[PDB]
């Protein structure tokens, strides 16, 4: 089936610097309706996940401008121009075109 | 009196809303508008009536947008089904106080309904065999596009594929197919940019 | 309560009005070919017993018989191609505790086909049934039944599934019909978990040609 | 404001099969659909499976078909899930969480507070 | 083949042809009333399928129904009292090995009875039979049986006696039919020998209103 | 054309020969004439067909004796048997060339045929009687002239006595009437100025 | 039933001299139709009977004019104008109108 | 000239059926019944029975009704009788006589020379 990979799973990153997380699939995710599904989901320790990205490039609302989201194909990669203390926790790149709708190994971020 | 429907085949995801069409000429002063569903097994069944000197009547899920100046009344379902796949008549009755007064029909629109917006699903293939018949079993598939082929050496007839909506909400293809060795078929499904073939769940 | 009569050229014909009104006063009758608008034909006046023909058909041709009471039959003569079609026993609607006049109730419509109907042969349909293929039950835990039909030339066939009493009517997807040379073929198919294979299933298929005049039953084995 | 909200917790003996619900108030409860997702202690979310309330549309993991039913209440405007063959590795944090109609943007809008089903 | 038809009035009625000629041309039918002559009524030509009635009749009123080849059925609407008589369907003969031209081929004849049938009760026969006379077979040596028949509204009725199987044809004097208020009644009778009293005997009575839609059977004691 | 039978009637013993009359008026020039039977069972048989321009024919028992000029063809039936009481139609038809010409009928007569002369004979009187119903039986009288007479006193209904010929050659009668005294009634006959009663047998 | 009683029952005759014999009925012998039966047979000894009178008055051709009937009613006579020796033999009365038929008791003629 | 004539003269054992015949010739047989009487021997005749040849139609005394059975076969212009039972008093002089149509004078025109059936 569908199963997605992430890169770097893990990211001890300093406020003030962007970084970026990219995670590929095994299959294309362009769906035959003529759009590519690809969410980014930030979850913080103890609550529930909240949204940040879907579409791939459009963004949440109520969410900081930092984060942006890129990539086609097979390979994605979200972008934090600048990294603050609320940024952290985990991040997981859904894929939901093909039914099993799997869900991604999932990122930590973490400080120096 | 003359009633055409402009419409000749119409397709909707299921839950959704669908609006026919219906252009007629008359010339009494107070006539009715009816609109009749005929079903694969040729039933006619009674839809929907409008007064012409009434309001935009509303029966169910059928509603009907008239106005006395148009000319034209067109029928919306909303929250369409999955047997509401039929053949739609849209009819002009002259003033029912007699009882000679016939109805004049359109030539009439089709109404299909597919599943709704799905996600890709891979469908697994499967060949069942009695005598030199054979018949390719493809279940469980989203996008309609599909290529079923029978690998064989001495295919004496061949069918068109039926594809139909399975009550789980997809799509479920057979192909039958006319083969002296029954045994020496393989059944390959050219699905999503993917091949299945009927030997990878053996 | 549909159903299918073919008949050759210049033979007579009979239609079924199913209709079960009481103290009706006029009886319509419908034609609807194929691509065609529906159009009235004639209609039937049972205060007076008299048929009245729409204008521009000619006289002799139909006729209204009414062997008993609230039961009405047409009859045609001269059958050619073109009279093919279906035929709708239709009727108005008096009175309501709101009067809306709200309809006109309709048959339940029967198919007419006119051939050469001289070298016919028999065309009863033909069934070569099929058995679920056990790679499909050994991980999908399902069997997919096949009722196949093949080789009947009256093309209106209904064919449900009953497993072992009518009680149990299970949905079973159809393919559409496939034209054979002059005769027709059709294919059925159900699917049936892990708790339905210990009965046996019935593709009940009703066809006006069928043989001994009623509708057959195919047994599958378990 | 939409808000959907689930029981806080709950605790069953093993072998037991259990019920969780999912309370939604706040918007049109029938127009979107309804994701189940589980999430193991120390891992990742895990998708369990989607419900469409109007037409009562359900589709399951592949793992976790016959395992988790899905039904739904519209008068309530509630959906539930039947938990079959309660086992120890059946203990995780249970979400419930709302999407759209998959022609015009798919997305997880809101989530509920979860449940820890613990054994 | 002979046969009745009852019917009310305002209603229709059907009346078979008998004849099972074969690549007739046309087919007769004449009405034989009570005290009056034979007169033809219509005649069909099946060349072109179509009825041409007698100067001098409503048309509307009759037809000739061809439900299959080679049989035909008259039809007819608005029944009134006048309708009464008996039918007969009929045909010429063409060619012979001496042109002769002979005869004109007549059918088996079906009587028709129209009645108001509102107020009409059960009126099948009702048969009260007798026991022959010990002093008659003390001398004479012989039983004389006696079938009677009481209470049946359509007077064309058919007794013959057949002893215990349908081979055994015993000639059986019948008297005329007895109106009885609105209904009818008959009595037959049988003379049987010495050597006949050891079997049982059944006066097979056919009627049209006869209960079950078949002929009756009484069984008499030996 | 019409044609016109006079007799209304007829009645000759057997083994004898009887003529039943056809007058007619027509205005073709070629014709023919038709002789038919009704039995009681009303079933129409042919008998003969005299040709216009030809002599007087003879088939089997019937013979027609007609004269061109006559306009009146009358019908010979020789050794009567005793089935031949029926009714007898003379038809007129148009010349047969053409198949929808019609025979026009007469009235038509009825023919019986008595048993023949014979010695008188003493009947035999009984009586049968299932529930309040009686039957009076006569046997083996030649002499038609008969009175039966039932002798009882609480009659409720009569019915005119059945008088018919028997295979032996003479008559049989039974009378039938409704008593409440069923045990109760006697017979008696009065035939050929002589006295009969049920109870001389027993 | 209908019985004959022939009341001489024998008659020794001499030539010439006419004689009578007379026989009687239990019931009338006037048939329905319209005429009364009674047949004078004679029964030569050694031959078979020939008939002498049919119908009462008649007489079968071939006879001589001696033999006469007459009589009415229920009672009959035979006349013999004129005795010959041709005439001895025995003579029977016969009546058919009734079925039964019976024959006369018999009259033997004889000579002084 | 008319002219009947039957067997001179018959001995048979007592018990046994016997078969009577009388030739006519001469005339139309059809038209003229053929009876049958017995006479025997010093005692005067007596009527056995009368059978009509164009309608087989016959009548047989009471007295010896069952006894005597009549037949006539017309292609050879007979007429037979059969009797059965026969016993001591069954021995008589048997005659054949033909008669007339009984509407215009009844006779018995002519007569044959009979039989002396002894047993
Ligand atoms: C293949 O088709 C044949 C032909 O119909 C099937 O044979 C029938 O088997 C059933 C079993 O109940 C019998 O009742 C029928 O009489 C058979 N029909 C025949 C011999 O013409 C056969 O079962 C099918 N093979 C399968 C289902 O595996
Ligand atoms: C008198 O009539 C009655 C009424 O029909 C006869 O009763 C019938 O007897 C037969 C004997 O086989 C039964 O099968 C019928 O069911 C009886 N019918 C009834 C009771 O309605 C009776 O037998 C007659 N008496 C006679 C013949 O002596
Ligand atoms: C689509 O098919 C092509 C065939 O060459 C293959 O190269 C490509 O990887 C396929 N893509 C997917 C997503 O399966
Ligand atoms: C029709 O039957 C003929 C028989 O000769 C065969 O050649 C032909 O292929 C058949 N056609 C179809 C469409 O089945
Ligand atoms: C007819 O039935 C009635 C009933 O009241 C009766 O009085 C009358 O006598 C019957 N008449 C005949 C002719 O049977
Ligand atoms: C006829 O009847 C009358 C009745 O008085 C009787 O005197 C007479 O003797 C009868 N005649 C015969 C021949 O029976
Ligand atoms: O039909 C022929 C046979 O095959 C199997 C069943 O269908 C039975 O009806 C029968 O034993
Ligand atoms: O009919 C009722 C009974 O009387 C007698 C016969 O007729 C039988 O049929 C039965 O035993």
């Amino acid at each position: 089936d569908v199963v997605m990979t992430q890169t770097p799973l893990t990211l001890s990153v300093t406020v003030g610097q962007p970084a970026s997380i990219s995670c590929k699939s095994s299959q294309s995710l362009l769906h035959s309706n003529g759009k590519t599904y690809l969410n980014w989901l930030l979850q913080r320790p103890g609550q529930s996940p909240k949204l940040l990205i879907y579409l791939v490039s459009k963004v949440e609302s109520g969410v900081p401008d930092r984060f942006s989201g890129s990539g086609s194909g097979t390979d994605f990669t979200l972008k934090i121009s600048r990294v603050e203390a609320e940024d952290l926790g985990l991040y997981y790149c859904l894929q939901v075109t093909h039914f099993p709708l799997t869900f991604g190994a999932g990122t930590k971020l973490e400080l120096k | 009196q003359k009633v055409t429907q402009a419409q000749s085949s119409v397709s909707m995801p299921v839950r959704k809303a669908v609006t026919l069409n219906c252009l007629y000429e008359t010339s009494w002063w107070s006539y009715y508008i009816f609109w009749y569903k005929q079903l694969p097994s040729k039933e006619m069944i009674f839809l929907i009536r409008q007064g012409s000197d009434e309001q935009n009547a509303k029966s169910g899920r059928y509603s009907v947008n008239f106005k006395k100046a148009a000319k034209s009344v067109a029928l919306t379902i909303s929250a369409l089904q999955l047997e509401d796949s039929a053949k739609y008549f849209c009819a002009l009755g002259d003033p029912g106080g007699l009882n000679t007064d016939k109805l004049i029909f359109g030539k009439g629109t089709r109404v299909t309904v597919e599943p709704r917006s799905q996600p890709h699903t891979k469908p697994s293939v499967f060949v069942m065999k009695n005598g030199t018949n054979v018949a390719c079993l493809v279940k469980e598939f989203y996008p309609k596009d599909i290529r079923i082929n029978l690998v064989s050496s001495k295919k004496i007839t061949e069918f068109d594929p039926a594809i139909v909506i399975s009550p789980s909400g997809k799509y479920n293809a057979v192909k039958l197919g006319k083969y002296e060795d029954s045994n020496s078929v393989t059944c390959s499904v050219q699905h999503d940019n993917k091949t299945v073939h009927s030997t990878d769940f053996e | 309560g549909t159903k299918s009569v073919t008949r050759p050229t210049r033979s007579s014909a009979e239609i079924t009005c199913d209709l079960t009104v009481i103290n009706a006063f006029y009886i319509h009758w419908y034609l609807h070919q194929e691509g065609k608008a529906p159009q009235r034909l004639l209609y039937y006046d049972v205060s007076n017993s008299k048929d009245v023909l729409e204008s521009g058909l000619s006289p002799g041709k139909y006729y209204t018989h009414t062997p008993r009471r609230w039961s009405w039959i047409l009859i045609l003569r001269n059958l050619i191609e073109n009279d093919s079609g279906v035929y709708y026993c239709a009727t108005w609607d008096r009175g309501n505790p709101k009067t809306h006049y709200y309809k006109k109730l309709f048959g339940s419509g029967t198919t007419l086909v006119v051939t050469d109907k001289q070298l016919d042969a028999d065309v009863s349909p033909k069934p070569t049934i099929f058995l679920p293929s056990i790679a499909e039950t050994k991980l999908q835990k399902a069997g997919t039944y096949l009722c196949l039909l093949e080789k009947f030339f009256p093309d209106v066939i209904k064919i449900h599934w009953q497993e072992k009493k009518s009680n149990t009517i299970l949905g079973s997807q159809e393919g559409n019909t496939m034209k054979t040379n002059d005769t027709y073929m059709k294919f059925s198919w159900l699917t049936v978990p892990e708790k339905s294979l210990d009965k046996e299933h019935r593709c009940i298929v009703r066809h006006e040609n069928n043989k001994n005049g009623v509708d057959q039953e195919i047994i599958f084995p378990p | 404001q939409v808000q959907l909200q689930q029981p806080g917790a709950d605790l069953v003996r093993p072998g037991t099969s259990v019920k969780l619900s999912c309370k939604a108030s706040g918007y049109t409860f029938t127009s979107y659909w309804m994701h189940w997702v589980q999430q193991r202690p120390g891992q990742g979310l895990e998708w369990i499976g989607v419900i469409d309330p109007s037409d009562s549309y359900t589709n399951y993991n592949q793992k976790f078909k016959g395992k988790a039913t899905l039904t739904v209440d519209t008068s309530s405007s509630t959906a539930y899930m039947q938990l079959s063959s309660l086992t120890s590795e059946d203990s995780a944090v249970y979400y419930c969480a709302r999407s759209d109609d998959y022609d015009e943007g798919y997305f997880f809008d809101q989530w509920g507070q979860g449940t820890t089903l613990t054994v």
